[PDB]
DNA sequence: ACTTTCAGGGTGGTATGGCCGTAGGCGAGCACAAGGCTGACTTTTCCTCCCCTTGTGCTGCCTTCTGGGGGGGGCCCAGCTCCTCCCCATGCCAGGGTCTTTTCCCCCA
DNA sequence: TGGGGGAAAAGACCCTGGCATGGGGAGGAGCTGGGCCCCCCCCAGAAGGCAGCACAAGGGGAGGAAAAGTCAGCCTTGTGCTCGCCTACGGCCATACCACCCTGAAAGT
């Protein structure tokens, strides 16, 4: 639907900063880093999708999201390859 | 020992889009850099491609994906059109 | 029958029996389709002619007749999607 | 104000669980994925991995955000300094 | 004889071989490649699993978990150039 | 037969810590590790051979796609063990 | 007598209008083969090898300016500083 | 086989800065910039002179630079490729 | 534990690649200015750094409630597999059409 | 005023047409794995509000360190000449790898 981009909670965001290690936040960085969150997101799903496209398929893999996440740099370990 | 470039290409398509201006040999020679860069960005995406659906073939699905990958935005729609454009002309040609 | 050449059967400038040649050589498959030359052929002539569109449009500018390489840089770092394709590619005498 | 924030930090660098809640991340994704095609299936795994990715890609810009902050003596992260590690990083 | 076992490697020079050879990087292998590139995939597996290792010891833990492997990928100065743009999923 | 590495992964960490065990996770981890590494080394290797206008992927092409990836210290070590590998499957 | 700084932003302008080397051509090539004697000693090199490697390096240095004037700017400066250029290599990922 | 470096003159690093827009240059930029350049040559040279020596050659190339480049993410254009 | 694909032995064949020869392009080396560039000095002035104050927003804590996480079950749709075959791509040879190399001279820099 | 690029000529090489042919994948079925959906529940964390405090930002002062101008020297660079060394092509031949048929074993189940 819409307006689920709030789903990443101030809190959520504050544990992500404190992993950073950020000691003190400012009050637009929520928005700030939903923003970011989303556009990479953005990034990421449309290379997924054309990927699962190609293939003909319908469901979107781990395997497209790893190729996808590859082909920007960013290889992930874990979900195979 | 004769070398290969795509400069009679590019000056001919420089002759269509500009039908008087001229260009230089280092103009010319990095255009040439530009298209070899170009050609194996796209070849090396369908080769990927074609090995992650284990097929043994490249083809203009192949190629339409990799230019989907590849190019951003309005570039990749107009190069998408462009070779749907080609490859109907051709097989529509005998 | 006559030779007539695949690019211009395609409608193509660009050479399509070199780029399935270069396609077949350079070991990107096993086999390599009838279609992949015409496509690749006409989406590199596709680019070239908005580079050099541009590079025209920035000569023009200029008052010159004759595109150098600080035309072409001028063109890509001016156009935004062409900026975000080369991005990562250095021009010699580009400026 | 402070002390906890360092008891907070020092406990979100040593665990490894994601950060972000599953199902509105779940939710944000198939959001996303609608505008790029209508009726599209998620494998959980995709979604996980996904939420690894962004979560990975999130705590390194929080890093780089941290460094801008030291550099215009602060300790307080700004939008400011969002934007600048994203230019610098090329984003 | 298996051919790992002609130069007492671990790693299957055979799957090595089949793999360059199905792998599209060149019209033909050579002999010596697939033994070259499995002891090499076979140093590099060995040097990333002792320090792992290594790091789940100081962890009183007897099982390698993705924590204690991106705990000697970042610790390892050498891993961490090779493995510099990698995410290991749940390593924390 | 769906094939990995985790039967060979599995008999080198029995050669550098034998009391510890790997985990189902952290063991796949290791199977993306060395399915990158490889087509690293074999993609860099393949571009050797197009430089060079040469067909056969050898031992030598191997090696300077290992000194090309690889850092400092690991390139030294990498290499000798490939090369002594290559030596001792030659010599019977 | 020129006021301090519209020389400079004079400077910039040209040196942003032209297209030619800021470097010297003859230093570049002795430090080059300098850094190639220890990779292999007895090592020839072309005259087109040396013109990329320069071209590269200015091209890899004013990027690295622009940066580093990035961040001189966010911590409100106008003088960059090698503080600065330590700041853009670590976020770009030189210094880690 | 002397100190090459020092040919990095002042007004050279100047030049370079003022095409990056510096307006001001801290009088520390330059030792500092000279060290950067020699990082970076000394990666660029480096995978050169691999290449080199695995073609069997003795004359390091605009080709092997070009390579070399390349396989940094830094593809250069107008000297062959 | 069982097993099924796949790595290894054996044999032929040729095409890739190593060796030797050779000859020229070009990379190294040495003069020779000379003048444009660089190095050192001086003024100053404007930028950077330190200090002080303030108010403003960030954080810590309490309480409430909500929505996410953990199962339990269904189902049905989409991903994977198997068998046909046929149409597409490959391999090889002839011949010509196109693309490469050399000369120049006049218009753009 | 000069130098290099746009046209012209010879050639050489590889592209296309033609023929024979094995195999890849498009398609038609089947089957079932799991992705979506609903349900219950409950309690852990998100949200809102309040106090307070410490941190960023603005103003002011000082000093110090780049900028700009100047002058003298130096060393880059464009030209000219030589040498000889390395690299690229050619000719030839050995043997290394591919292709294919069988068998047993190992690794995935």
């Amino acid at each position: 639907l819409r307006d689920n981009i709030q789903g990443i909670t101030k809190p959520a965001i504050r544990r992500l900063a404190r992993r950073g290690g950020v000691k003190r936040i400012s009050g637009l960085i929520y928005e700030e880093t939903r923003g970011v969150l989303k556009v990479f997101l953005e990034n990421v799903i449309r290379d997924a999708v054309t990927y699962t496209e190609h293939a003909k398929r319908k469901t979107v893999t781990a395997m497209d999201v790893v190729y996808a996440l590859k082909r920007q740099g960013r290889t992930l370990y874990g979900f195979g390859g | 020992s004769r070398k290969e470039s795509y400069s009679v290409y590019v000056y001919k398509v420089l002759k269509q889009v500009h039908p008087d201006t001229g260009i230089s040999s280092k103009a010319m020679g990095i255009m040439n850099s530009f298209v070899n860069d170009i050609f194996e960005r796209i070849a090396g995406e369908a080769s990927r491609l074609a090995h992650y659906n284990k097929r043994s073939t490249i083809t203009s699905r192949e190629i339409q994906t990799a230019v989907r990958l590849l190019l951003p935005g309005e570039l990749a729609k107009h190069a998408v059109s462009e070779g749907t454009k080609a490859v109907t002309k051709y097989t529509s040609s005998k | 029958a006559k030779a007539k050449s695949r690019s211009s059967r395609a409608g193509l400038q660009f050479p399509v029996g070199r780029v399935h040649r270069l396609l077949r050589k350079g070991n990107y498959a096993e086999r390599v389709g009838a279609g992949a030359p015409v496509y690749m052929a006409a989406v590199l002539e596709y680019l070239t002619a908005e580079i050099l569109e541009l590079a025209g449009n920035a000569a023009r500018d200029n008052k010159k007749t004759r595109i150098i390489p600080r035309h072409l840089q001028l063109a890509i770092r001016n156009d935004e999607e062409l900026n975000k394709l080369l991005g990562k590619v250095t021009i010699a005498q580009g400026g | 104000p402070g002390t906890v924030a360092l008891r907070e930090i020092r406990r979100y660098q040593k665990s490894t669980e994601l950060l972000i809640r599953k199902l509105p991340f779940q939710r944000l994704v198939r959001e996303i994925a609608q505008d790029f095609k209508t009726d599209l299936r998620f494998q959980s795994s995709a979604v996980m991995a996904l939420q690894e990715a962004s979560e990975a890609y999130l705590v390194g810009l929080f890093e780089d955000t941290n460094l801008c902050a030291i550099h215009a003596k602060r300790v307080t992260i700004m939008p400011k300094d969002i934007q600048l590690a994203r230019r610098i990083r090329g984003e």
